[PDB]
DNA sequence: CTGCCGAAGCGAGCACTACTGTCACACCTATTTTAAGCCCTTCAATCAAATCATCTTTTGGTTAGGATA
DNA sequence: TATCCTAACCAAAAGATGATTTGATTGAAGGGCTTAAAATAGGTGTGACGCTCGCTTCGGCAG
């Protein structure tokens, strides 16, 4: 009920972090949603992409210094955060979020985005690496997600001479897409 | 404990790989059992029903002419002899790895 | 030897604990075909970092290339 | 001689360089499951329900 309500006002929400509270299981509570919706034929807003990015980025412990994430650790979230959302729409219409779970399109982007807002001190890192440091946990098709946006990368930076003469690769790309 | 609680669909755990000689096994009690996954669950403890009809719904897709040419392989049924059999090669697949 | 009637005392309306049982139906048994995703080992195949074998520049220092004292 | 400077170069210091194995990365599958449907059979276990006139108490004599 209380997830309905908060789509109709669109305020951001996801249902791990309310069924951490009711002792739920997917497969109960997801079968008790369809259920109620088709039971009263409600109408109700999807999850906006845009919507929760808001909050989630907000969540992440990058902005300010801290023994977990020194100054070259640290960056400001109005870059990564317009790099991601730069990078989400290139996503969608890649048909890359269409029919999958998006926290791991949101989780890669922002990794690779803080990535190369430093990559000289950034390069070094990884995926866990890096989350452990925020107090934050990945999805395993994180690292999916991340193959196919540098799939999708070099696939870009071809088109391009003077990208195409440094004969990118994975190793290299990330610190480029400021240019891309 | 942290608000990025990642969830995902984790109904398909780590299950035991069917073996080779077990897949045999499984080929001579269709041959001298038959179909009831119930009994040859009891036959293969290590094997619950359940995997059992997934060895049958997995094997069917391309080895269903073995389904048949086992069932029809018929064999005088022993429960004991089955164990001793059971055991017995693959104690011997051992030694031979 | 009863009791009238005094003296001392307090009071208040105005202050521009539940079952509990029946009972009915949620709950199951049985499955079958997509089609995407998500899921952990597990093997098979390949990629990546530290070491080993090897080349080079200086300090010690000679012969030899050179020099003073 | 006894010694230093110092081309070339021994020897090691030290500075560093190409290739290999081993530690690490990886693709894809092993394998497991879901929603969308058709459904009828048998059940058992949960859980609906600031005074100051009025009014009260008790001793000390009259008759």
């Amino acid at each position: 009920c209380v997830l309905i309500t908060c789509r109709q006002h669109n305020w951001p929400l996801t249902m791990g972090a309310i069924c951490t509270l009711l002792y739920a299981d997917l497969d109960v509570f997801s079968s008790t949603y369809m259920q109620i919706v088709k039971l009263l034929g409600l109408d109700v807003p999807s999850l906006c992409l845009a919507e929760l990015v808001k909050t989630y980025c907000s969540s992440f412990k990058l902005f300010q210094a801290s023994p977990s994430v020194p100054a070259k650790y640290v960056e400001d979230k109005e870059k990564m955060l317009s790099r991601t959302m730069q990078l989400v729409e290139l996503a969608n219409e890649t048909w890359l979020v269409t029919g999958r779970h998006p926290l791991p399109v949101i989780t890669a982007a922002t990794f690779l985005a803080w990535q190369s807002l430093q990559p000289a001190d950034r390069l070094s890192c990884s995926l866990a690496r890096f989350c452990k440091l925020a107090n934050v946990d990945l999805p395993y098709p994180a690292s999916s997600r991340l193959q196919e946006l540098l799939a999708v990368l070099l696939r870009m930076a071809e088109q391009l001479a003077w990208l195409r003469v440094l004969r990118l690769d994975k190793r290299s790309v990330v610190k480029h897409i400021g240019d891309l | 404990g942290s608000t990025t609680t990642y969830s995902s669909f984790r109904k398909n755990y780590y299950s035991k790989p069917w073996s080779n000689k077990e897949t045999d096994m499984f080929f001579l009690a269709i041959s001298m059992v038959g179909t009831d996954f119930s009994m040859i669950g009891q036959l293969f403890p290590h094997r619950a029903r359940i995997e059992i009809k997934n060895k049958f719904k997995r094997e069917e897709k391309t080895n269903g002419w073995r389904i048949d040419k086992a069932f029809q392989e018929k064999r005088p049924f022993d429960f004991d002899f089955f164990a001793h059999l059971l055991q017995k090669v693959l104690a011997e697949e051992e030694k031979r790895k």
